[PDB]
C-alpha cells in the first residue's frame, strides 16, 4: 500500500468537499438580507495608554473588564487600568521578543512567550508584593504565537512547529499535544466552555481540537494564504480568521464550511487582530493599513474604522462586557475605544 | 506710487502663507505627542509658535505701510505691537542658532551618546523678552502733523535723540544680536559639522560621497536661507546707523531706500518666519509620513 | 513575611527617642508604610505615613510638628523619630504595611510591636464589649460621621482583629472585601453610613477585640473597639 | 476628586513610568545586530570570536553594548517573525568561501553558494531591510586558497573569465554578492578580509555601526 | 511514507463521518444570538452618559 493510501486521502478528501456542498442551501446573504446593518459607529478614543516603548505585539483584557496586560518587544508587560491609566505591575521579561500575552481568567496569573519558544506564566497576587514567575513552560521547537489560559492551572499553546500543545502548570508538562498541521500555526481561541479551541496556522488551514482527547475533530481551509488571527463568537459555535490576503472569513462548526467573506477592492493589506463583540456583531478587526476596521458578522458592511493608530495594528480586545475595545499598535500605543 | 498696494499684497501673501506653514507644523508635532525625547524637536516647537507669531504680527504693519506710513490706532496697541515683533524676530535667530548647535551637538556626540532643553528654551526667551523690552518701555509714539508713528524714543530725554543713547544704539544693538551673531554661530556649527563628516568619507561611492555632498547641500540651503532673508533689512538698518552717526548721504540715497526697499525689506525678513518650517519640520521624512497621512 | 520593629522604652518627659522597624520577608521598596499607636489600656490610633519613593508623608495632628518618619530602602528599615514625648504618649506602636494599587489589601501585615513609657471623620464603637459563646454567630456594627463611600464605588472601612496578646490582624480591607490568611466565616456588610462585621461561627482564635478605621481621606482614625469575650 | 487610595496608585504608576523610561534609555544606546547565514558558514566562529529559539549574544566593546540575535535554529518561516528584527542597526551575514565546490548538497545537488547568495538577496531587498546596512562576511578563504588550485570556478560561476588566482575569485564573489542589491544610496554593504583571527572583525563591526550611528544622526537631525 | 499516509487518511476518514447541519439553520442560529443579546451589547449600542466607566 504505496499510493492506495494516498489515493483514499484524495477520494475522502472529495467525499467531503461534496457533503460540504450539500449543507449550502443558501448564501448567507440571503437569509440574513432581511435585518438592518447597525453600525456607522467610530468610537472616538477615551484613553490612550502611553508608556510602551517599542512595538505592541500582543494584550488581553482581564475577566474584570477592568485591568488589561499588554506584550511590547522591549522586555516589558504592563498590567493597565484602562479606568484610570494607571500601571498596576510591569514585568521586566528575560527575552524581549515578546509576541503573545495572557490573563489568567482568576486575575492571578499573566502568560508570556515568543521566540524563545518557552511560555513564562507569572503570580500576580504574591505575598511578598513583587511579581515573580512561576514556571516556564519549555516544550516547543518554535517560536510561540498565541498562549490562552484554560482555567488556573491549565494552557493552551500554538507554536510555529505545527503543533499546539496542552499543559499542566504545576507539573510544567505536555499533558496532551495537538498536531496535524502542515504550516506555523499563528492563532489560538479557546471556547467559553472550555473544552475546544481552534488553531490557524500558516497553511491556509483552520482547524478544531478536543482538548481532553487530544485530537483534531473540524479542519477549515478558504483561504489564500497565512492565517494570522482567529476568534470564537462568544457561542462557541462558530469562529472568524484573518489572514495575511486582506481577506477574513467566519466559520460554522456545526455546518463545518464558511458562511461569511469579509473582503473590499480598497483593502489590500492582510490582517494582524480579529475579535468579537459581547453579542458577536461586531467583528473588530485589525488590519495592516495602521486601522481596525469594525466589521459587521451578519452582513459584510464595513460598519467602522478605528483610524487612530498611526502604525500597523497589531492587537486589538474587547472586554467581557463589552464596554471597552483595546487596539495595540506598532506605535507603542494603546487607545481604549467606546 | 501704485507700488504700496503691491507691497501690502505681499505683507498678506507671505503672512497667509506663514500662518499656514506654522499651523501644520505645530498641529503635526501635536499629533507626534512626547516629543520623541530628542532636543531638536522641542526647539523646533518653540521656533515654529515664535515666527507663528512673527508672521501673524505682520497684518499691522501692512495697514500702517498701506496708510504711507502712517500709524492709525497709536494706544497700548503699539507698545504690544513692538512687544511682539521684537520678541519674535529676536527668538525666532536664537532657536535657529540652537538648532545648529544641538545639530552639531547631536553629531559630533552620536556614538558618545551611545557610551535642560526646557531651560535652555526658557533661558532663549528670557533673554528675548530682555531685549525687547526697550522697543516695549520707550517706544513714547508722538504727534507731529495730525498723524502719529509707532516710532521710538522721540523726545530728547537725554544723551541727545539721535546720539547713541535714545535712539542711536535701539536698531543697532538689532544688528549686533538679531544677524551678526545669529550667523556667526549658524556658520560655525555648520562648518564643523561638514568638517567632522568629512574625516569618515576621507564604499566612498553611494554611501560617504553622496551622503556628505546632501549633508552640505542641507547646511548650505539653511545659512543661505537665513542670510538672504536678513541681509535687506539689515543693511537698509545699518545704513541708518551710520547716517544718524558719522556719515550724511541723505541726498536722493537715504530717502530713496527708505521709501523703497524698507516695506520689501521687512517682508523679506518675515519670509524667514515661513521658510524656517518648511526646512526644519516639513523636509524630514518622518513629519512627511505624518503629513501624507493627515492630508 | 515579617515586620519585627525595636526601640522604645523609658524615656524621661521631654525627651526624644527614634523607633526602628526592619523588614525581611517581602519587597520592602515597593510598599507604603504606616505608624499606629495603641495606649496600654485605650484603643489604636494612627500616628504616622510614609509612601513608597516618598513624596506623600502624613502626620496626626496630634504628634505633627514633633514626629517625624523616615525610611531607608537598601536596608529595608522603617524609622520614627520623635521629639518632646509629651505623657500621652505612653502606647504601644505597631508597624504595617500598604500598597495601594487597584484590588491591593492594604493593612494587610501588621509589626510585633514596640512598647513606649514617658512619664476628622468620627467612628464609634457604643459595644464595649459583648459575651459570645462558642459556635454562635456574632456581628460588631461600626458607626461613621461622613459616608465612606465614593464615587469610584470603593467603601474605605478596614477590620481588624487583636488577639489578647497578639498584633491587630486584616480581616476585611473594603467594607466586603476579605484578607489572604483569614477563613471565610468572617463576612463585611456596610451602607452609606452605617458599618456591620459578620462572624458566622465563633472559634478558639476569634476572641479578642474588633476595631474599624476609615480611610476616606488620611485622617486614619480607628473606632472604639469591640471585645468579644467567652 | 479622587480618593487617598488613588492618590496612592498615581503616584505607583508615576514610579512605573520613570522606571520604564529609565530602562528605554538605556536600551536605546545599545546596539542591534541579526546575524544570518547558511549554517555551514562562519556564524559559530563570528559568535565565538565575540567573547531553543533565539540565542541572543551580548558583548561590549569600546563602550558599545552589543546584541547579536542568532537565529538560526528557527526552522519556521522566516517571513513570521522577520519583521520583529525591523529597527537593528545592521545586519551581519555570514557566507562561506569555500562552498563554491563544496559538496553541492544544500537540497540534494544545490551548490552552497548559490544559496547563500539567494538568501542574501532574501535579506537585502527585504520590505524590512530597506535602509538597513549589512556586513557580509566572506568566511573560510583559507580553505578558498588551498581550494581554488585543485578546482576551478566555472563549476559555480561559469561566465568566470577563468582567471583563477586568489585575489580574483574573492574579488569576483565579492562582486556577485554586492551585485544583489538592488537599492543603493539607501543601504552599504561592508565586506570584510583579514584573516582567520580575532582582533579584526569585532572591529569592523564597530566601524560598521559607527557609520550607521553617525548616518541615523543625521537623519534624525534632518540634514540627511 | 507509510505510516504518514495511514495517519493521513484516517484523519480525513475521521473528518468525513461528522453528522452536519443545514447552512441557513447555523446562520439562523447566529442572528438569534446577535437580536438575543443586542440590548446589552454597548458597542453597537451606545450606552447612556452616565453609565459609561470611560465617559
Ligand atoms: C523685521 C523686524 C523689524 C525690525 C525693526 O527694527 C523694525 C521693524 C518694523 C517696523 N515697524 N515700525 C516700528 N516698529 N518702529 C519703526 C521704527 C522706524 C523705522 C524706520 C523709520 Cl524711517 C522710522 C522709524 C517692522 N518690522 C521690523
Amino acid at each position: 500500500e504505496l499510493d492506495q493510501l494516498r489515493q483514499e486521502a484524495e477520494q475522502l478528501k472529495n467525499q467531503i468537499r461534496d457533503a460540504r456542498k450539500a449543507c449550502a442551501d443558501a448564501t448567507l446573504s440571503q437569509i440574513t438580507n432581511n435585518i438592518d446593518p447597525v453600525g456607522r459607529i467610530q468610537m472616538r478614543t477615551r484613553r490612550t495608554l502611553r508608556g510602551h516603548l517599542a512595538k505592541i505585539y500582543a494584550m488581553h483584557w482581564g475577566t474584570d473588564s477592568r485591568l488589561l496586560v499588554s506584550a511590547s518587544q522591549d522586555g516589558k508587560l504592563i498590567i493597565w487600568d484602562s479606568y484610570t491609566t494607571n500601571k498596576v505591575h510591569a514585568i521586566p521579561l528575560r527575552s524581549s521578543w515578546v509576541m503573545t500575552c495572557a490573563y489568567a481568567p482568576s486575575g492571578n496569573y499573566v502568560a508570556c512567550g515568543g521566540l524563545d519558544n518557552i511560555c513564562s506564566i507569572y503570580n500576580l497576587k504574591t505575598r511578598e508584593g513583587n511579581v515573580r514567575v512561576s514556571r516556564e513552560l519549555a516544550g516547543h521547537t518554535g517560536y510561540l504565537s498565541c498562549c490562552r489560559f484554560l482555567d488556573d492551572n491549565q494552557i493552551v499553546t500554538s507554536s510555529g512547529d505545527t503543533t499546539c500543545a496542552l499543559w499542566d502548570i504545576e507539573t510544567g508538562q505536555q499533558t496532551t499535544t495537538f498536531t496535524g498541521h502542515t504550516g506555523d500555526v499563528m492563532s489560538l481561541s479557546l471556547a467559553p466552555d472550555t473544552r475546544l479551541f481552534v488553531s490557524g496556522a500558516c497553511d491556509a488551514s483552520a482547524k478544531l481540537w478536543d482538548v481532553r482527547e487530544g485530537m483534531c475533530r473540524q479542519t477549515f481551509t478558504g483561504h489564500e494564504s497565512d492565517i494570522n488571527a482567529i476568534c470564537f463568537f462568544p457561542n462557541g459555535n462558530a469562529f472568524a480568521t484573518g489572514s495575511d490576503d486582506a481577506t477574513c472569513r467566519l466559520f460554522d462548526l456545526r455546518a463545518d464550511q464558511e458562511l461569511m467573506t469579509y473582503s473590499h477592492d480598497n483593502i489590500i493589506c492582510g490582517i494582524t487582530s480579529v475579535s468579537f463583540s459581547k453579542s458577536g456583531r461586531l467583528l473588530l478587526a485589525g488590519y495592516d493599513d495602521f486601522n481596525c476596521n469594525v466589521w459587521d458578522a451578519l452582513k459584510a458592511d464595513r460598519a467602522g474604522v478605528l483610524a487612530g493608530h498611526d502604525n500597523r495594528v497589531s492587537c486589538l480586545g474587547v472586554t467581557d462586557d463589552g464596554m471597552a475595545v483595546a487596539t495595540g499598535s506598532w506605535d507603542s500605543f494603546l487607545k481604549i475605544w467606546n | 506710487a501704485r507700488v504700496r498696494i503691491l507691497i501690502s499684497v505681499v505683507y498678506w501673501v507671505v503672512c497667509a502663507l506663514g500662518l499656514a506653514g506654522n499651523l501644520l507644523v505645530l498641529y503635526l508635532m501635536k499629533s507626534m505627542q512626547g516629543w520623541r525625547k530628542s532636543s531638536i524637536n522641542l526647539f523646533v516647537t518653540n521656533l515654529a509658535l515664535t515666527d507663528f507669531q512673527f508672521v501673524l504680527t505682520l497684518p499691522f504693519w501692512a495697514v500702517e505701510n498701506a496708510l504711507d506710513f502712517k500709524w492709525p490706532f497709536g494706544k497700548a496697541m503699539c507698545k504690544i505691537v513692538s512687544m511682539v515683533t521684537s520678541m519674535n524676530m529676536y527668538a525666532s535667530v536664537f532657536f535657529l542658532t540652537a538648532m545648529s548647535v544641538t545639530r552639531y551637538h547631536s553629531v559630533a556626540s552620536a556614538l558618545k551618546s551611545h557610551r535642560s532643553a526646557k531651560a535652555l528654551c526658557v533661558w532663549i526667551w528670557a533673554l528675548a523678552a530682555l531685549a525687547s523690552l526697550p522697543s516695549a518701555i520707550f517706544s513714547t509714539t508722538v504727534k507731529v502733523m495730525g498723524e502719529e508713528l509707532c516710532l521710538v524714543r522721540f523726545p530728547d530725554k537725554l544723551l541727545g535723540r539721535d546720539r547713541q543713547f535714545w535712539l542711536g544704539l535701539y536698531h543697532s544693538q538689532k544688528v549686533l544680536l538679531g544677524f551678526v551673531l545669529p550667523l556667526g554661530i549658524i556658520i560655525l556649527c555648520y562648518l564643523l559639522l561638514v568638517r567632522f563628516i568629512a574625516d569618515r568619507r576621507a564604499r566612498p561611492t553611494g554611501a560617504s560621497a553622496r551622503r556628505l555632498s546632501k549633508v552640505t547641500k542641507s547646511v548650505t540651503i539653511v545659512v543661505l536661507s537665513f542670510f538672504l532673508c536678513w541681509l535687506p533689512n539689515q543693511a537698509l538698518t545699518t545704513w541708518s546707523i551710520l547716517i544718524k552717526f558719522n556719515a550724511v548721504p541723505f541726498s536722493q540715497e537715504y530717502f530713496l531706500c527708505q521709501v523703497y526697499a524698507f516695506p520689501v525689506s521687512v517682508c523679506l525678513a518675515h519670509s524667514n518666519s515661513c521658510l524656517n518650517p518648511v526646512l526644519y519640520c516639513l523636509v524630514r521624512r518622518e513629519f512627511r509620513k505624518a503629513l501624507k497621512s493627515l492630508l | 513575611v515579617q515586620l519585627v520593629e525595636s526601640g522604645g522604652g523609658l524615656v524621661q518627659p521631654g525627651g526624644s527617642r527614634k523607633l526602628s522597624c526592619s523588614a525581611s520577608g517581602f519587597a520592602f521598596s515597593s510598599f507604603g508604610m504606616h505608624w499606629v499607636r495603641q495606649a496600654p489600656e485605650k484603643g489604636l490610633e494612627w500616628v504616622a505615613y510614609i509612601s513608597s519613593g516618598s513624596g506623600t508623608i502624613y502626620y496626626a495632628d496630634t504628634v505633627k510638628g514633633r514626629f517625624t518618619i523616615s525610611r531607608d530602602d537598601p536596608k529595608n528599615t522603617l524609622f520614627l523619630q520623635m521629639t518632646s514625648l509629651r505623657s500621652e504618649d505612653t502606647a504601644m506602636y505597631y508597624c504595617v504595611r500598604s500598597i495601594y494599587y487597584y484590588g491591593s489589601s492594604p493593612f494587610d501585615f501588621w509589626g510585633q510591636g514596640t512598647t513606649l513609657t514617658v512619664s476628622d471623620i468620627v467612628m464609634t464603637q457604643a459595644t464595649s464589649s459583648v459575651p459570645v459563646t462558642p459556635g454562635e454567630s456574632v456581628s460588631i456594627s461600626c458607626r461613621s460621621s461622613k459616608s465612606l463611600l465614593h464615587s469610584n464605588g470603593n467603601t474605605y472601612l478596614y477590620w481588624f482583629l487583636q488577639r489578647p496578646g497578639q498584633s491587630p490582624q486584616l480581616l476585611i480591607y473594603r467594607m466586603s472585601n476579605l484578607a489572604s490568611g483569614v477563613p471565610d466565616r468572617f463576612s463585611g456588610s456596610g451602607s452609606g453610613t452605617a458599618f456591620t462585621l459578620t462572624i458566622s461561627r465563633l472559634e478558639a482564635e476569634d476572641v479578642g477585640v474588633y476595631y474599624c478605621m476609615q480611610h476616606l481621606e488620611y485622617p486614619l482614625t480607628f473606632g472604639a473597639g469591640t471585645k468579644l469575650e467567652l | 476628586t479622587v480618593s487617598a487610595e488613588d492618590k496612592a496608585a498615581a503616584e505607583r504608576s508615576k514610579m512605573i513610568d520613570k522606571n520604564l523610561r529609565e530602562d528605554g534609555e538605556k536600551a536605546a544606546r545599545e546596539v542591534k545586530l541579526l546575524l544570518l547565514g547558511a549554517g555551514e558558514s562562519g556564524k559559530n566562529t563570528i559568535v565565538k570570536q565575540m567573547k531553543t529559539g533565539i540565542v541572543e549574544t551580548h558583548f561590549t566593546f569600546k563602550d558599545l553594548h552589543f546584541k547579536m540575535f542568532d537565529v538560526g535554529a528557527q526552522r519556521s518561516e522566516r517571513k513570521k517573525w522577520i519583521h520583529c528584527f525591523e529597527g537593528v542597526t545592521a545586519i551581519i551575514f555570514c557566507v562561506a568561501l569555500s562552498a563554491y565546490d563544496l559538496v553541492l548538497a544544500e537540497d540534494e545537488e544545490m551548490n552552497r553558494m548559490h544559496a547563500s547568495m539567494k538568501l542574501f538577496d532574501s535579506i537585502c531587498n527585504n520590505k524590512w531591510f530597506t535602509d538597513t546596512s549589512i556586513i557580509l562576511f566572506l568566511n573560510k578563504k583559507d580553505l578558498f586558497e588551498e581550494k581554488i588550485t585543485h578546482s576551478p570556478l566555472t563549476i559555480c560561476f561559469p561566465e568566470y573569465t577563468g582567471a583563477n588566482k586568489y585575489d580574483e575569485a574573492a574579488s569576483y564573489i565579492q562582486s556577485k554578492f554586492e551585485d544583489l542589491n538592488k537599492r543603493k544610496d539607501t543601504k552599504e554593504i561592508y565586506t570584510h578580509f583579514t584573516c582567520s583571527t580575532d582582533t579584526k572583525n569585532v572591529q569592523f563591526v564597530f566601524d560598521a555601526v559607527t557609520d550607521v550611528i553617525i548616518k541615523n544622526n543625521l537623519k534624525d537631525c534632518g540634514l540627511f | 511514507s507509510i505510516a504518514q499516509a495511514r495517519k493521513l487518511v484516517e484523519q480525513l476518514k475521521m473528518e468525513a463521518n461528522i453528522d452536519r447541519i443545514k447552512v441557513s439553520k447555523a446562520a439562523a442560529d447566529l442572528m438569534a444570538y446577535c437580536e438575543a443579546h443586542a440590548k446589552e451589547d454597548p458597542l453597537l449600542t451606545p450606552v447612556p452618559a452616565s453609565e459609561n466607566p470611560f465617559r
